[PDB]
RNA sequence: CGAAAGGGUCCUGUAAGCAGUAGAGUAGCCUUGUUGUUACGAUCUGCUGAGGGUAAGCCCUCCUUCGCCUAGAUUUC
């Protein structure tokens, strides 16, 4: 009975009693930009084996112009303004 | 470095525990049971330099005093200032009590 | 017959489950596991291993001080037995077990309070040093949204929001390599 | 209802087929469970693996496989003449978070 | 799989069931100790032939208790009320 | 039926990262000491029985997804 009675106080002084889309928004942006960091990293340790050997210096590979191309779109500059084809060498 | 390290957690290989060592402590009824066990003429020093914390015996003074200066010795020191685990500690973890009328 | 609990982790022990063992100073030790039996043989502390419940009392993590606590001891002073008195025990622990659950659960909610302004404070920063890695629209994509807008009169930002939300909807994943087209 | 030409992303539970094998083999008994998983999944024996994916499994030495692998498989058209077979599958390994918790799903044509 | 002096409502499958066979769902029958097959096998039980000279054949069973505790592993657990009644709650319960 | 996934059950033992009037002390800047302050610093505490694994001879899932199907070949009083 007296554990009823506690009880009874407790819930009308709301000790049982339980509980913003600018914070869900942040915290969606804020996991977006950590699986972008995961995948940047997965690309690092694709492209790394330095324990066996260097990595060839990228001057001495010739990008390929489509590759570039690509790369600048998803980064969103406007590529036929610039005109990379005149650029790329044959 | 431990002697025998293959068969140190045999049973008779065992060593005295922490809470009888703090019972040691606190009572001298306790360690002179402890010590008639044994036979005084088969321990180092005919077992009049003794440490209570580490349970240990000890060829000499010296010896005794040497030893205090090292790590285990401040180990066992630190062991017994947060208190050894018990009976009564395990069931305070449980929120378990007796009831004696 | 009765549960025990574990010396060393505080587990129930059922019967013929873990081990014993007899000291010779008079104490028992009940073990429900060879885990248990061999950290004690050892003489590893339990207040020490986390995931006993001698380090989550000794941490505060267990809820210590309750009223629904008080039910449950060793009685050393028997009862004679009356039929009327067990069947209304039954029911008192079945509403002490109820009760205490919740009692439980709203002790971790007060453990766990802080986390959200912890979460929304680290994302802001996250979101702050790395504003640049935000979904955008490609260049092609801004191209063929313009003259869209300039063919229908409609607004350029409208349509980069949709074509936003389109591109949020469709996830896609990048696949390493590729074929080398065979002579 | 399927075309001959589709592509579809799969989770590869590797440390499954990996249980139990030698040290020295654990790598090739995975480039090989890798092929045998293609065959059963598109129905095709011509299995072509991406260098990558080869990467990927040997990423951590001959018996350090990843226990998960998430991979697309690409079953295309044979156009050589004489080719025995007239479809093929070529498998590439795919960036992802992280491999655990994702469904067989089929990736658009696009 | 309950008794007359363990009230717990409960089945004979131990928690996560029996180790590769699955969960009981008939009618079972308890024998004591071991019998010449292994798990998933078919078992014919057969009358005794000749009438009993034990006592043990005249002997009534009193169960006070039938352990349903994991067999996966150290299981200390009889239900998955009591488990989460040991346990407490966790991250993923706050989560969902 | 198969491949994933989810839930359960077990195993280990509290992830990465961030923070802290916790931290023996040491060195700078000034209010020259009044957590003076800042910096470093094994470790400790919190987020966190968390993270990781889980059938390969563990369990459940018409009602969580994707795929497969009434073959082919050989032989038979
Ligand atoms: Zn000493
Ligand atoms: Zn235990």
């Amino acid at each position: 009975q007296a554990l009823e009675e506690e009880e009874e106080r407790l819930e009308k002084e709301g000790f049982y009693d339980e509980d913003d889309e600018e914070e869900e928004e942040i915290l969606q942006k804020a996991e977006y930009i950590r699986e972008q960091h995961a995948l940047i990293r997965n690309e690092a340790k694709m492209r790394k084996s330095l324990k066996n050997r260097a990595i060839i210096p990228r001057k001495a590979v010739k990008k390929p112009l489509s590759q570039l191309e690509d790369h600048l779109d998803q980064l969103g500059v406007d590529t036929e303004a610039i005109g990379l084809r005149a650029r790329a060498q044959t | 470095g431990v002697f025998a390290k293959r068969t140190m957690t045999k049973t008779r290989r065992r060593l005295r525990d922490l809470d009888q060592i703090e019972r040691d402590l606190r009572s001298p009824r306790h360690l002179q049971q402890y010590k008639e066990t044994k036979a005084a003429e088969d321990l180092p020093g005919l077992g009049l330099y003794y440490c209570i914390e580490c349970a240990k015996w000890f060829e000499s003074e010296t010896s005794l005093v040497g030893h205090r200066k090292g790590k285990p010795h401040k180990r066992r020191l630190k062991q017994l200032k947060e208190g050894a685990y018990t009976h009564e500690e395990a069931m305070a973890a449980i929120g378990y009590r007796i009831d004696n009328g | 017959m009765r549960i025990e609990n574990c010396f060393f982790c505080g587990r129930p022990a059922w019967p013929s489950k873990g081990i014993t063992f007899m000291r010779n100073d008079g104490k028992a030790f009940r073990f429900c596991r060879s885990k248990c039996h061999k950290n004690f043989k050892m003489k590893r502390n339990p207040r020490k291993l986390k995931w006993t419940k001698a380090y989550r009392k000794n941490a505060g993590k267990e809820m210590v001080v309750d009223s629904t606590l008080q039910f449950a001891a060793r009685r050393n002073v028997p009862v004679r037995y009356n039929r009327e008195l067990w069947q209304k025990t039954l029911k008192a622990m079945e509403r002490i077990s109820e009760i205490r659950a919740r009692r439980e659960r709203v002790f971790y909610k007060k453990r766990m309070a802080g986390k959200r302004a912890r979460e929304v404070a680290a994302a802001r920063k996250l979101v702050a040093e790395n504003e640049h890695l935000l979904p955008r629209l490609r260049g092609s994509e801004k191209r063929r949204l313009a003259e869209l807008a300039a063919e229908r009169g409609v607004d350029v930002e409208e349509l980069e929001r949709e074509e936003l939300a389109k591109l949020a909807s469709k996830k896609k994943s990048k696949a390493f390599g590729g074929e080398v087209r065979r002579v | 209802a399927i075309a001959d030409v589709v592509a579809r992303e799969y989770t590869i539970h590797l440390h499954k087929r990996l249980h139990g094998v030698t040290f020295k083999k654990r790598a090739p008994r995975a480039i090989k469970e890798i092929k045998k998983f293609a065959q059963k999944a598109m129905g095709t024996s011509d299995v072509r693996l991406d260098p990558q994916l080869n990467k990927k499994v040997w990423e951590q030495g001959i018996k350090g496989v990843p226990f998960r692998i998430r991979v697309r498989i690409s079953r295309r058209r044979n156009d050589e003449e004489g080719a025995k077979e007239k479809l093929y599958s070529y498998v590439q390994a795919v960036n992802v978070k992280n491999p655990k918790g994702l469904l067989t799903s089929v990736v658009e044509e696009e | 799989a309950s008794t007359e002096t363990d009230l717990t409502k409960k089945k004979i499958t131990p928690m996560g069931g029996f180790v590769r066979y699955g969960e009981v769902n008939n009618d079972y029958v308890m024998i004591k100790g071991s019998v010449p097959g292994v798990k998933k096998r078919i078992m014919t039980l057969r009358k005794s032939l000749f009438t009993h000279t034990s006592r043990k054949a005249l002997e009534k069973v009193e169960l006070k208790w039938i352990d349903t505790s994991s067999e996966f592993g150290h299981g200390a657990f009889q239900t998955a009320a009591e488990k989460k009644q040991f346990m407490g709650t966790l991250k993923k319960d706050l989560q969902t």
